[PDB]
RNA sequence: AGAACGAAAGUCGGAGGUUCGAAGACGAUCAGAUACCGUCGUAGUUCCGACCAUAAACGAUGCCGACUGGCGAUGCGGCGGCGUUAUUCCCAUGACCCGCCGGGCAGCUUCCGGGAAACCAAAGUCUUUGGGUUCCGGGGGGAGUAUGGUUGCAAAGCUGAAAC
RNA sequence: UUACGGCGGU
């Protein structure tokens, strides 16, 4: 975690959400990491190149995970901007 | 014995006392 | 009956982000909250926020962020020494690295940090991290 | 419902809540002009009336105070002003 | 879609309103306030249907990111959207699990029906709460097909349309059915997919064998 | 341990309701508390209905109900039955049994 | 709760001098009557003649003559 | 004390599954054919076996019983599998709707496009049933 | 510090005394019934004027302030609405229908959280501890007793130990 | 309707 001479000391960098962006666990199993695949400008065909998102699971549990990835998708290439 | 009938058996008896220690003027 | 309201704009930020909210809404203003939440703006806790002013004291809407757990108020407004600002971190601060408890001094309201390097005490005012 | 923008609304969702605890408060109040059925001058009497109010040469009644709003007797020459 | 490729296509909203769709009428959740338009006269809500459009494209592009195709794990309780799932896995090759859902099957090891997903896609939300529960535990994302009624806990691309209609039901299957395989390449995105969307609906009681086959003393005998 | 939520008396914003008298042992319990029971039984006791209307000077005479109002105490609601012993989870519902006509 | 406050220490203190009063093992140090109580009288030891020997009975599990004397 | 015990009633499902076609509806010729196919350790549960496999002979083949054989389990190919019409009634060219969901597909920029006749939900407001208790 | 109102029962004075009914009498029941049951019934209930200041006076939760989920309602106003309905043959008002706003007793749910757990949307914002401020608890008994103070017509209340 | 009791330590 960048010490004094500046090297990476730590065992691992877990997950962090984008919904509420809290530090997801290891034993937080509620916690969905999702692939939305895109598709190219031409021909409505999964072109090869896709997303990802993390939703953590006490966001899922509260009750609004699809009030966030139409949110996190909304500015992110999506259908609308409208 | 309940904690009403301990009231009124020690509330009898401090009507003694208070008669009793009246009684040596 | 509004005793100390630094102490309940801080209690509507806390408990709003704990739900993960972005946004939360602070009822008065005063010159001593906003310069409160330009200390934890400047070190980037949180980030935009409007004065939506009103004539009298008016409302503050804080865009927050999610790098916030709490932060609180030392409800008494005490005063803190430099041989007594060492006991103020190790009693509430998470670490000796990050967090801040913030003191107003005489030349304006500042860290703990910034106060030391300036090498003057003043009365302590709230703390976050 | 995490991350609506509560201070961009929509006026008349905020149109819906109190006269207080509005993003910046305004009243439901409003000026109003009455004429008299036969008269020559327009009054320009508050909505929310609380006295039996008197014209200016027809000396009759002209608004009638209640609960909320003061009601208006005879079918005037009536709009809200302004 | 933000292309034209994959706009509202006026000609199959001919389908939603020949199934209805844009019905709720006795109340909606509080986090679906967003997929409304209005109260009718008659109590009832009227769904936009260019959202529930637009999470539909959302929830046919999650089922591509999922490589394997025999692994979106399609789920239903309720009878109307048993033929539906059925021949949904038949359609796209995925895995149906129908009718009962055995309580302890996505991560009960030791038993027959151990299946571990990567996907999960419902019918109803509270008539089928058990897998909603239960997919929460291997951390594994579900669609539900959510009325105004039915509640968001453990769902995450929730499409608005409908979820008690016998129509209603089997043409979003059938809407999103066709839009998985032209993702992949199989319908050809300018010819329609010619898989007759009345395949997808719930079976009546067995007066079926007399008037079809009363229909067929011309063809057949 | 608080056994019930309401505690028996479905009373909220008073100090005192009316107590009023029980019904068959006459014991003294407040308005609220009271198992409250309305009869509208016929006073024929329907048996004995097609044994008057040979009797009867009339030919579509209709019978009079009865109308009695039983207020329970608590002690003699269980002992006479017309409530009972129930569990943990199905004591939180207002609501009356079925009804049954026949 | 608590009143707190910077100025409000005269509350604090004269809320403490008497809320001391009332956990017994300063109480029987500082209140003087329980000084006086004791036998000893605030020692260790004392000096004593025997006037008696007794035999009292042992609790309640166990049955025994314990001996002990009248000083 | 007639009531038929597990063990009896679960090795009927694994024959009767599993040979529905090299049976009947006669207890006798089933006697025959239970011991045959499987071996019953002594008289009084072959018979007992073959009792309750000729109780679903003459059950299994009219309705739905757990009977997973091929006779049936190919039938219902005949109603999920075929069964397509020759009418869609997703198309009756004519669909009638209300006034607001038409402003919803004004919205949708549709408005002009098909054909959709209104018919109004009228007045009203009698929906949600009188409450409580009469 | 200080005052006000305080159920019942109670005490004092005067009216009144139907009913119920401490005490009491008597009959039953019982080994024994000074208890349950039965009958008669005094003080009391009932009003008036003076006193007493206690109750499981209980939401067993001091008051004030903020923030933090949802839904269906019920009560009071206020605003706006398809309509049916009232004299209404039209108006303006009342009734019902759909909402929204404020305040009130509340309710159903939920993994916001909290808790020893029952459970509580406050008993939550608490080892990530600090929005005011009041009273009060420190193992159980001895004890709300002893003494003193004051109050009271009396009963008793308030203040309140220690030996052990 | 009546229907009371059960020596001390394991
Ligand atoms: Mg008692
Ligand atoms: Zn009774």
């Amino acid at each position: 975690m960048q010490n004094d001479a500046g090297e990476f000391v730590d065992l691992y960098v877990p997950r962090k959400c984008s919904a509420s962006n809290r530090i997801i666990g290891a034993k937080d199993h509620a916690s969905i990491q999702m692939n939305v695949a895109e598709v190219d400008k031409v021909t409505g065909r999964f072109n090869g190149q896709f997303k990802t998102y993390a939703i953590c699971g006490a966001i899922r549990r509260m009750g609004e995970s699809d009030d966030s990835i139409l949110r996190l998708a909304k500015a992110d290439g999506i259908v609308s901007k409208n | 014995m309940r904690a009403k009938w301990r009231k009124k058996r020690m509330r009898r008896l401090k009507r003694k006392r208070r008669k009793m220690r009246q009684r040596s003027k | 009956v509004r005793m100390n309201v630094l102490a309940d704009a801080l209690k509507s930020i806390n408990n709003a982000e704990k739900r993960g909210k972005r946004q939360v809404l602070i009822r008065p203003c005063s010159k001593v909250i906003v310069r409160f939440l330009t200390v934890m703006m400047k070190h980037g806790y949180i980030g935009e926020f409007e004065i939506i002013d009103d004539h009298r004291a008016g409302k503050i809407v804080v865009n927050l962020t999610g790098r916030l757990n709490k932060c609180g108020v030392i409800s008494p407004r005490f005063d803190v020494q430099l041989k007594d600002l060492e006991k103020w971190q190790n009693n509430l601060l998470p670490s000796r690295q990050f967090g801040f408890i913030v003191l107003t001094t005489s030349a304006g309201i500042m860290d703990h940090e910034e106060a030391r390097r300036k090498h003057t005490g003043g009365k302590i005012l709230g703390f976050f991290f | 419902p995490l991350a609506k923008d509560l201070l961009h609304p929509s006026p008349e969702e905020e149109k819906r809540k109190h006269k207080k605890k509005r993003l910046v408060q305004s009243p439901n109040s409003y000026f109003m002009d009455v004429k008299c059925p036969g008269c020559y001058k327009i009054t320009t009497v508050f909505s929310h009336a609380q006295t039996v109010v008197l014209c200016v040469g027809c000396s009759t009644v002209l608004c009638q105070p209640t609960g909320g709003k003061a009601r208006l007797t005879e079918g005037c020459s009536f709009r809200r002003k302004q | 879609g933000a292309l034209d490729v994959l706009q509202m296509k006026e000609e199959d909203v001919l389908k939603f309103l020949a199934a209805g769709t844009h019905l709720g009428g006795t109340n909606l959740d509080f986090q679906m306030e967003q997929y409304i338009y209005k109260r009718k006269s008659d109590g009832i809500y009227i769904i936009n249907l260019k959202r529930t459009w637009e999470k539909l494209l959302l929830a046919a592009r999650a089922i591509v990111a999922i490589e394997n195709p025999a692994d979106v794990s399609v789920i239903s309780s309720r009878n109307t959207g048993q033929r539906a799932v059925l021949k949904f896995a038949a359609a796209t090759g995925a895995t149906p699990i129908a009718g009962r859902f055995t309580p302890g099957t996505f991560t009960n090891q030791i038993q027959a029906a151990f299946r571990e997903p990567r996907l999960l896609v419902v019918t109803d939300p509270r008539a089928d709460h058990q897998p909603l529960t239960e997919a929460s535990y291997v951390n594994l994302p579900t669609i539900a097909l959510c009325n105004t009624d039915s509640p968001l806990r453990y769902v995450d691309i929730a499409i608005p349309c409908n979820n008690k209609g016998a129509h209603s039901v089997g043409l979003m299957w059938w809407m999103l059915a066709r839009e998985v395989l032209r993702m992949r390449g199989t319908i050809s995105r300018e010819h329609p997919w010619e898989v007759m969307p009345d395949l997808y609906f719930y079976r009546d009681p067995e007066e079926i064998e007399k008037e079809e086959q009363a229909a067929a003393e011309k063809a057949v005998t | 341990t608080k056994k019930r939520r309401n505690n028996g008396r479905a009373k909220k914003g008073r100090g005192h309701v009316q107590p009023i008298r029980c019904t068959n042992c006459a014991r003294c319990v407040p308005k609220d508390k009271a198992i409250k029971k309305f009869v509208i039984r016929n006073i024929v006791e329907a048996a004995a209905v097609r044994d008057i209307s040979e009797a009867s000077v009339f030919d579509a005479y209709v019978l009079p109900k009865l109308y009695v109002k039983l207020h329970y105490c608590v002690s003699c609601a269980i002992h006479s039955k017309v409530v009972r012993n129930r569990s943990r989870e199905a004591r939180k519902d207002r609501t009356p049994p079925p009804r049954f006509r026949p | 709760g608590k009143c707190r406050g910077l100025r409000t220490a005269r509350k604090l203190r004269s809320h403490r001098r008497d809320q001391k009063w009332h956990d017994k093992q300063y109480k029987k140090a500082h209140l003087g009557t329980a000084l006086k109580a004791n036998p000893f009288g605030g020692a260790s030891h004392a000096k004593g003649i025997v006037l008696e020997k007794v035999g009292v009975e042992a609790k309640q599990p166990n049955s025994a003559i314990r001996k002990c004397v009248r000083v | 004390g007639r009531v038929r015990t597990k063990t009896v009633k679960k090795a009927a499902r694994v024959i009767i599954e599993k040979y529905y076609t090299r049976l009947g509806n006669d207890f006798h010729t089933n006697k025959r054919v239970c011991e045959e196919i499987a071996i019953i350790p002594s008289k009084k549960l072959r018979n007992k076996i073959a009792g309750y496999v000729t109780h679903l002979m003459k059950r299994i083949q009219r309705g739905p019983v757990r009977g997973i054989s091929i006779k049936l389990q190919e039938e219902e190919r005949e109603r999920r599998d075929n069964y397509v019409p020759e009418v869609s009634a997703l198309d009756q060219e004519i669909i009638e709707v209300d006034p607001d969901t038409k402003e919803m597909l004004k919205l949708l920029d549709f408005g002009s496009l098909s054909n959709l006749q209104v018919t109004q939900p009228t007045v009203g407001m009698n929906f949600k049933t009188p409450r409580g208790p009469v």
